[PDB]
């Protein structure tokens, strides 16, 4: 069947993960640390 | 509404237990 | 009419399927809903809506061909043990709420399955099911846990009567294949307006389809398209559908329980953060 | 702050970070720091959250299996609902389960592909962060459509 | 002395120099938890799983009323399988959630494609597990999704019915089918997603964390 | 109304987790 | 004096080569194990009674009845033909709807006929057929042999 | 649809609540 | 300035001592879960009729039926006691003699008596005894509270 | 290239050459094969074990039937049952025997006496799979001999019935206990004993065998 | 002969012999002499062994069981013969259980036990191999009673 | 006798327990046995060989008292589909070894339950079966594999007869508590001898214990040892046994394919080894 | 006679497993 | 116990019919 | 059940086996080799 | 008895190839 709450669940994370992962790529991005790239 | 009421003061509690405990522990 | 599902059939208003056997005669389908609380305390009045939403300035066909409105009807199935609340446990704003409805069991003995109907549609665009839910504490045969809920609304009337024969809200067909002649309105005192079709030409076939008042008429004269043409449109504006959701009789002990348990986890968290810092304060004093 | 900076005075270390790895020798220490007390955290937190998605919202018992009864819009679990909308939009069968056996498949040949690249960071390749976003944005699209009936499930209600 | 008995034997101190003697890099974020939030959602699985195993009856006749026992007269039994139902999806997406980390971060380029294809075969493994606990209460919902994916490999011209076959133990449904998917389910996937996670884990504390962005 | 504290519980303890990580790990 | 590469590479042919015609040899039992064994019946799945099945059950019989391959089938004196209920699109049995003489799919809508011949919908296939004759107690069906009836040419089914 | 988006909302924003909440108690203790 | 073991070790006590207590709260309800859950039965173990047993069931009866506890117990108008059938030595069933008048256990030959009471071999107790009444449809079985009518003392189940 | 391929990423050499490293002591005879033979014994017992979870039925109403089905219309099926019967019994004779060596050779003594303790464990948990399995045709031979066992442990005074009710799921021997009994054999037993092959062969690989006569 | 002698001028190798072990460092090389080539004639001989036994005195199928019926002689397999005569040649039902977890917990404490001695050869340990022929001894005469009616079962049908 | 055994229990010879129920009367014990092939083929006569030994030269009590031989008689339970062979698929060699044997199906269709008894003690100590084995090929009901053989073997006359009544081949007790006074032999000439045995004093209590003749007496006079006394010894000298054996139903295909199947293992594993002396003969090449 | 040679098969195999183990590592 | 005793005397015996193989086996090639 | 079969090949090995173990702990007995006791 | 004399055959024709295929091998 359907789960109303598991699927509320899934997409909240889902661009919650997503959104954070590209934040994080931003600020390394940005500002390179000791020796990498 | 009234979840958010609940949701405010329980993270409140520990927020204070957080604060409270970090400085008895460096005033000992 | 939901008692026309007790007298066609008795035991159950659900197939195994699941198709909620209203639609066995209304044949439309229109969108039907129901909203209960994710979870109600065992012993707990709770409220149950259905809705049964259309247009609220639109009418149909009656079986006079005359235009009245619509009445809506819904069969509601509650989990076991769940039945219509005692007069004396609703309170005043939920009893507003409810109105002069009719529940009425499916049989002797199913309180959980429910009839309601026919009801004015204008005014009951939405019904109130005062429930009151079963005490696994007073009843060992009730278990707390997730349930279903089916429900099946109505708009309208019908299609086919009880006893098979066909209405004047649907379509009708063509016997053969011939030409029309002869289109007037053979109307009667005791009775109402007809219409005559008549079937010629090909090879004999000379027969004549009755058609009732009510149905519109897009064939003008002359014509014979094959066997099955709807020469007297779609005069049904009402609909059935369906909804289904899911109901926690939930125990108050086993939340207390849960949330002692994550109160624990948080706070078994703190001290292992707490507990890093104190060694973070080590780990600087040895960096050099 | 507690850090250690990476020897470069290690021949053996240098080595590891030519071939892409030794990314373990410098930072924060594991031991304790992580795995002793962080790790809990969040192993403790996983637990608490499930249980209390079980406790509030518990799991339901369905009705008898009848082999001569077919269900009311029948749909398998949340993440079968990109494959199952695949499964069902593509007229030729055999071509559907070409498309599903394509998913797994291709993720396999992925780091095959941008191997060509040696960036990691999702900007500094900006041709695979495209056909990224694409793509998951599609298994999104279609994952919803499974909730939909087939007449209404690729234009999904809109259009 | 306890620690120098050990020590003598099999060199306990070998490993924890080898526990802390690795460091964790600050590119390293909260992200790189999703992998572990996985296995800590099987790990449960594998406790409430087994703990099932207990009470569930594999049979036509048996398995649904088996549900009901756990449900309503086993002590605590609500709450063991609906951990393991909420412990399911999670761990399906918390993977998700795990493989859009891996790809934003370039973790699977060189030297660490075997990690990331033994991921992809983790991820089916996963999967197939979902796929055959579904089915097992045998209820309705259960016995119909069963009954449609087991006859989507038919369209295979040439071994496709013989898979088929060989997935439900038969030309139908039945009760071979039950048989077959409680053994995959609950003896074949648990060893295939154990050694599959121990090749998965072995490679990367081999080679470590990736690099930086 | 407890099953209202209850769902807050989740909604609580799913928060403090994630802040006991960021505070713990200096985490981003 | 000393054996060369290519004897070297001959005895390993020699030993390596007969120790997989052994293993061969001991997972062929092993593969022919799990491949599963090669009257209708009713509810449970014992007998269907014809003298019990004609009196009353569903007057205006389009009742369903397990047959060939586990697939429920259709029986509607009686027909010689049987027609599947199992749709070829997905597996949803297809339900009889009197009221408009067509088979009618109901988690997709693809539609059928009176014979089992498809009309509408995304269904490729028509419903199969099969030889309803009766025998005895319960009623014995053969697969479908020759052609269509129906379609006009042979079926997919053979 | 009630329960899904309500629980879409939630799940996506507490995250920054407890974010920014861990993020509070650093600069209390002075990172 | 810097913090003792005294210090150290009291913040590991808070610490891993919470922790515990976490385990130990997420243990116990998967502990009581696989301890098991808590009208005569015979054959099939379903109902037994008072009234198909006493007409053609065994003339002399003394036929073995399912009781207390899943062990079977004879029924022996009827009997107020009734000999409980499984051995104390390991767990045999223990077959009435007719042509000797005494229970003889068949893995070892330790005997019994008419009511159970054991005279020989190395069966260490008596055969257990419970109350046989009659109640309704079937035979209602409470275990026997009061002392042994056969013994002298107080029963060895009590 | 192919070997070159694996060498850049795991280091496949420092594993090629740790094997050719390991020599074998001229003192090591034909009885120090004997658990290398136990570990074939079960082998073939985790093999057949296995092919048989896909037709036995774990019920007191089927589980008889489904040994019949085996026996006599499974493809070969008579094979794989009997098999596992002879394997069984070879692999408790082999690891006796595999005893008898490593006590007659002193290979027990330091610094290998967790090698001798985590054996005992293997012992008795080898010991636990024949009586499980010996139940599990659900037979006139099976239920009685478990029936006569699940009583054994009543006579501690203490926690006594509560084992025993732990390991029949009741107080009488009915269908909870062939369940009980179907998840220790093809579940607990497996991994328990897959455990402690693991951290047997791991000290012995990390001492070596032990010193001659 | 394939053989190489022991290294005793890698000061590595003294300490692993010192402490019992670095046995593994001479000798015949284990790959490819045994792990190539003879294990697998160990192997196919343990599996035709055993093929050719299941063949010729294939597995039984017994009667369906009967909860209201004991066998006539029923006995558990070989191996649990000395433990099954334990359990019933002991009066006190306690004692037997005792005595039956004593052979586990026995053999645990047999390396505590010659920890004493460091010699390994039975003959240069006497005391302990003369306990050792003698429970061996009693082991099979306690398995060969189990076959025995329990009236001539310690006698063994003899005095 | 064999034949009593269908008069009293009709449809099957062995109890759930498998106790064979000869032993309801016969309440001796003296060892049985059964010898039968380990394997034999489909559709193959065999020798099962039954063996029910006792003293040759040893008489024991007949109905008269007077001193007769012994007979003996067993039942034999072979697997499903095995049946006596066909007279003329015997061999010469083993009906010389069978004799006038009337071996007899226990009831209408269960030729594998076989009926011996009474035959002369002195000449059949041992009882040749001509058993035919079935064939799984033309019967799809048997199948190849092993299978349990039953017997039931008696020497010497029975002790209880179907009616009930007791016989004079065991012993006699006595009534309640008493004090014997005559002891003489109450013979007829219809009848037999008998032996009357009074009851005296205590309170009341006078009745007579009437014996057959042929136990012995060792009892004089005068003695009240309570009620239970063995005052006639042990006439029985028979005895009553069981055996279980084990046939297989081999089917020649499977043996065939397992030699060949052990014919590669050994051929495979010289070549293995002949690998390594190839190896050894490079590795010391490399030595030096 | 086919059982017998079955039988010598079981027993062969099991004699020359050990021949060609003792033959190959020159075991005792 | 006559299969007993055959299989006891033949599994003791033919392990040094085959230990014996093995070694004239290893005199004919030279050892 | 009893299996004669099976118990025949139990001692026939265990004795095998004992006796075998005693001939391998004689033969070093009484020939010492390479630095070994 | 007829499987003493079918075991020394059986062993003996294997001997045969043992010692047989040794000294081809040997001599090429
Ligand atoms: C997992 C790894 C460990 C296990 C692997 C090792 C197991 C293999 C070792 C097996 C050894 C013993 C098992 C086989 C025992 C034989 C079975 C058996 O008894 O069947 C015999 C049966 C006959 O018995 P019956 O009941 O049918 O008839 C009655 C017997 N009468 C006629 C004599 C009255 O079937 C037979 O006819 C086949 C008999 C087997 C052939 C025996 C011939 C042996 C010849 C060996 C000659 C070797 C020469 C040297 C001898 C050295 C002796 C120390
Ligand atoms: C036929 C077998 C029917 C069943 C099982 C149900 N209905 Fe139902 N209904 C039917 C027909 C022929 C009519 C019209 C008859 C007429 O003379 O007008 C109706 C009418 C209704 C109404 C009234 C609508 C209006 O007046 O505008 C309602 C509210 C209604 N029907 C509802 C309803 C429900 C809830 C049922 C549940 C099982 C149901 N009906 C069954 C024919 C049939
Ligand atoms: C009573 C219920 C009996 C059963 C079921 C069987 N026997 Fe049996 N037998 C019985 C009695 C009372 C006698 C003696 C009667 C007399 O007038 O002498 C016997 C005798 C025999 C003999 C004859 C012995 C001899 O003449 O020396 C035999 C051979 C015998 N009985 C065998 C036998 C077998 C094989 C049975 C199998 C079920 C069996 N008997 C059953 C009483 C009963
Ligand atoms: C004589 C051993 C009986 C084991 C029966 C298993 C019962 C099910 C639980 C698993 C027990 C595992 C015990 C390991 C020694
Ligand atoms: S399943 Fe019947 S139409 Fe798709
Ligand atoms: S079991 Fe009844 S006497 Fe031992």
């Amino acid at each position: 069947m359907v789960e109303p709450l598991l699927d509320g669940l899934v997409l909240g994370l889902v661009f919650a993960t997503l959104g954070g992962l590209f934040y994080a790529a931003y600020q390394q991005y940005k500002r390179p640390n000791e020796l990498g790239g | 509404i009234l979840g958010a009421v609940f949701y405010i003061v329980f993270i409140a509690l520990f927020f204070g237990i957080a604060v409270g405990i970090i400085f008895a522990i460096k005033s000992i | 009419y939901p008692f026309w599902a007790q007298q066609t059939y008795p035991p159950t208003p659900r197939e195994p399927t699941g198709r909620i056997v209203c639609a066995n005669c209304h044949l439309a389908a229109k969108p039907a809903e129901v909203e209960v609380p994710q979870s109600v305390l065992p012993d707990t009045v709770f409220k149950a809506v259905v809705k049964i939403p259309y247009d609220t300035k639109l009418q149909q066909v009656a079986a006079d061909g005359s235009k009245v409105g619509l009445n809506v009807g819904a069969v509601l199935m509650l989990p076991e043990g769940f039945k219509i609340a005692p007069e004396e446990r609703i309170p005043e704003e939920l009893k507003k709420e409810v109105g002069d409805v009719y529940f009425q069991p499916y049989k002797e003995g199913q309180d959980n399955v429910l009839l309601v109907g026919p009801l004015p549609g204008e005014q009951y665009q939405e019904i109130v099911f005062p429930v009151l839910s079963p005490n696994p504490t007073t009843d060992k045969n009730i278990h707390f846990g997730k349930y279903a809920i089916h429900l099946g609304a109505n708009r309208g009337r019908g299609q086919i009567y009880p006893t098979g024969e066909k209405s004047n809200n649907n379509v009708f067909t063509a016997s053969a294949t011939g030409t029309i002649t002869k289109i007037a309105k053979e109307e009667d005192e005791y009775g109402n307006v007809k219409y005559q079709v008549s079937i010629q030409t090909d090879s004999g076939k000379t027969v004549v389809d009755t058609i009732p008042a009510g149905p519109e008429l897009i064939v003008s004269e002359g014509q014979a398209v094959k066997a099955g043409e709807a020469l007297t449109n779609n005069p049904n504006v009402g609909g059935f559908g369906q909804d289904d959701t899911e109901i926690v009789l939930q125990d108050p002990n086993r939340v207390k329980w849960m949330i002692a348990f994550i109160c624990l986890v948080m706070l078994a968290q703190l001290m292992l953060i707490l507990k890093k810092k104190q060694v973070e304060k080590v780990q600087a004093a040895e960096m050099n | 702050a507690t850090l250690k900076k990476p020897d470069l005075s290690d021949p053996k270390l240098r080595a590891k970070l030519a071939k892409g790895m030794g990314h373990n020798y410098y930072g924060e220490p594991a031991w304790p720091n992580d795995l002793l007390y962080v790790f809990p955290v969040v192993i403790m937190g996983t637990f608490a959250c499930i249980v209390a998605l079980s406790v509030l919202d518990p799991a339901m018992v369905g009705e008898p299996a009848d082999p001569f009864a077919t269900p009311l819009e029948i749909l398998p679990e949340w993440y079968l609902y990109p494959v199952f909308q695949i499964l069902r939009s593509v007229p030729n069968k055999l071509l559907g389960v070409l498309l599903m056996a394509s998913v797994p498949l291709g993720l396999i040949l992925v780091p095959f592909i941008e191997n060509v690249n040696k960036f990691q960071n999702p900007f500094r390749r900006p041709v695979a962060t495209t056909i990224f976003l694409f793509g998951t944005l599609v298994t999104i699209w279609l994952g919803i459509g499974a909730t939909f009936p087939l007449d209404k499930t690729l234009t999904l209600g809109l259009f | 002395n306890v620690y120098d008995w050990f020590q003598e034997r099999l060199e306990i101190q070998a490993l924890a120099d080898d526990v802390t003697s690795k460091y964790v890099p600050p590119h390293v974020n909260i992200f790189y938890c999703l992998g572990g939030i996985t296995l800590t959602c099987f790990l449960i699985q594998f406790a409430t799983g087994f703990a099932m195993t207990f009470y569930y009856k594999p049979t036509v006749t048996e398995a649904y009323a088996s549900v009901q026992y756990i449900m309503n007269e086993v002590s605590f039994g609500w709450l063991i399988r609906s951990i393991h139902r909420w412990s399911a999806s999670m761990m399906v997406l918390m993977m998700i959630l795990h493989v859009f980390r891996v790809y934003l971060t370039g973790g699977f380029k060189k030297p660490r494609e075997l990690t990331w294809i033994s991921g992809v075969i983790l991820a089916v493994i996963t999967v197939s597990f979902g796929v055959t606990g579904y089915s097992l209460p045998w209820d309705q919902v259960g016995y119909w999704a069963v009954k449609i994916v087991s006859g989507v490999p038919e369209a295979i011209p040439v071994v496709g019915v013989l898979i088929s076959d060989l997935l439900r133990g038969g030309s139908s449904v039945g009760q071979a089918t039950l048989t077959r998917y409680y053994s995959a389910h609950t003896f074949v996937l648990p060893w295939l997603i154990a050694v599959f996670m121990l090749l998965h884990f072995l490679m990367i504390r081999k080679q470590g964390i990736s690099g930086p962005l | 109304e407890i099953d209202v504290l209850g769902w807050v519980a989740l909604l609580v303890v799913f928060t403090w987790s994630i802040a006991m990580v960021v505070w713990g790990r200096n985490g981003l | 004096d000393v054996p060369d590469m290519g004897r070297r590479q001959f005895m390993n042919l020699l030993a390596f080569g007969t120790v997989t015609g052994v293993a061969l040899g001991a997972l062929y039992p092993l593969v022919k194990y799990f491949i599963p064994p090669s009257t209708a019946k009713d509810k449970l799945g014992n007998n269907v009674k014809v003298s019990k099945f004609l009196e009353s059950h569903n007057a205006g019989d389009r009742v369903l009845v397990q047959g060939l391959k586990g697939d429920p089938t259709y029986i509607v004196a009686i027909r010689d033909y049987g027609i599947n209920a199992v749709c070829t699109h997905l597996g949803c049995v297809v339900p009889w709807n009197a009221a408009e003489n067509k088979f009618k799919c109901p988690c997709h809508g693809s539609q059928y006929d009176e014979t089992g011949k498809v009309i509408r919908g995304p269904a490729p296939l028509s419903l199969a057929l099969c030889h309803a004759t009766v025998q005895d107690d319960n009623i014995v069906l053969t697969p479908w042999t020759e052609t269509d009836f129906r379609t006009g040419e042979k079926p997919w089914w053979v | 649809t009630e329960e899904m988006l309500y629980a879409a909302l939630l799940s996506f924003g507490l995250i920054f609540v407890g974010w920014g909440l861990g993020v509070l108690l650093l600069k209390i203790q002075g990172a």
